[PDB]
């Protein structure tokens, strides 16, 4: 009940009562940006915490 | 994971929705009508749950 | 053959053929 | 051909807004532990794939040690793109940051 | 014979970091010549004016050094590159 | 180029002599197992570790 309001559906689904949260997410046609740590595990993406809180760019010498 | 096999695409977000009856009729490769899974001799009967259009099954090439 | 090390991931036309 | 050009211009303009100019970045001047760890990991992965090496290997066979050696001498050709929660970002080359 | 300007999203290995343009040529563009391409529309005969779109937007277009985004999992970089293809489309 | 000193010896030592090697991944993705091989075959394979690829599609890749 405390988590009933959150942008990430995958977190609330993975916590408990998966089907009620799934129905609420599909009837509201909710779109989640895969920002929760639990949301990125479902899809298999690098986390947004620690070493995944930035990017790495190469400096190629030649244009 | 193999570091020598880069992937160029990436999933950015997902969204939920109802799977309408019109689209499943189009994406489907075959519909099932006989509630018998496989006939005698162990072969999967066409039109049943185990159909070669639903995927390769027990050393049988998928019909799709 | 048909790998991300060989073929472009996405190829789009910028302008009409000239 | 014209729809793709509009999409490309829109995306590049939206990215250009996000980029914080080099004289306005207000984040820490030091390099965080996570930033150093991922710099070393990515540099080691590159070196393992026959990337050009800018340091002398004193009989070393561990790519991670080569990366640490380059980081000590600040010869790593990488850039950290620090991301703010809004989506705007800052670019710091490894040379600009100071370890510990 | 037609010149078509295209932008392609292509990868870059670590071995071609010092010569990214020649790396794009030897990786993705050279195999593209003398073969009909469906996304272009004919027999690609050559390419010209290869340029790499920089990852940082604040750099100029005359800067010799540019930024390439490295894949989170692998050491490969990915970038957009513009090039004009000379193609005979029958 | 800096690794062939140790990797060649690892391939020679085989899967049952630490430090050793249990598999070789070619550029194309072939997974040559070192388990059912004799020492002479292992020396032949080790001498072909840092052999430049003959395929253009994998010319940016090295064995593992």
């Amino acid at each position: 009940q405390g988590m009933e309001t959150s942008t990430s559906s995958f977190m609330k689904m993975s916590y408990e009562t998966t089907c009620q949260f799934l129905t609420k997410a599909v009837l509201d046609n909710e779109r989640e940006q895969l920002d929760s740590p639990s949301a990125r595990i479902v899809v298999g993406k690098l986390n947004n915490v620690g070493t995944g809180s930035f990017d790495v760019l190469a400096k190629v010498p030649n244009a | 994971m193999d570091i020598s096999k880069p992937v160029g695409s990436e999933i950015t977000s997902v969204d939920f929705g109802i799977l309408t009856a019109k689209e499943i009729r189009n994406l489907s490769a075959k519909q099932i009508t006989n509630p018998t899974v496989l006939d005698n001799l162990g072969h999967p009967v066409s039109g049943g749950l185990y159909d070669l259009a639903l995927g390769a099954f027990l050393r049988n090439l998928c019909s799709t | 053959t048909a790998t991300t090390l060989n073929t472009p991931v996405v190829i789009h036309a910028t302008q009409l053929p000239q | 051909p014209e729809d793709f050009q509009q999409h490309e211009q829109i995306r590049r303009k939206t990215l250009k807004e996000k980029a914080i100019p080099k004289d306005q970045r207000a984040t820490t001047p030091y390099m965080t532990k996570y930033e150093r760890a991922r710099i070393l990991g990515t540099r080691a992965l590159q070196i393992s794939m026959n990337a050009p090496v800018f340091v002398d290997l004193e009989g070393e066979t561990d790519p991670l040690r080569i990366a640490m050696k380059e980081l000590a001498e600040k010869k790593i050709p990488l850039v950290i793109r620090r991301y703010l929660p809004d989506g705007s970002f800052e670019d710091w080359s490894v040379e600009e940051l100071i370890v510990d | 014979i037609v010149r078509v300007p295209i932008a392609l999203y292509v990868s870059l290995a670590p071995m071609y970091l010092e010569n990214p343009l020649q790396g794009v040529m030897k990786q993705h563009l050279n195999p593209l010549v003398m073969k009909y391409n469906n996304k272009v529309g004919g027999v690609v005969l050559g390419y010209e004016g290869l340029k790499i779109l920089d990852a940082d937007p604040l750099s100029k277009e005359d800067t010799s050094e540019k930024l390439i985004k490295i894949t989170p999992d692998t050491p490969f970089g990915f970038t957009w590159c513009h090039v004009n293809l000379y193609v005979w489309q029958p | 180029a800096y690794n062939i000193a140790e990797l060649r010896q690892a391939v020679i030592n085989g899967p049952d002599k630490w430090p050793g090697a249990t598999q070789i991944q070619n550029e194309d993705g072939s997974l040559v197992s070192l388990i059912g091989m004799s020492v002479e075959q292992r020396k032949a394979l080790a001498n072909q570790l840092l052999t430049p690829s003959s395929n253009v599609s994998t010319h940016t890749l090295n064995k593992k």
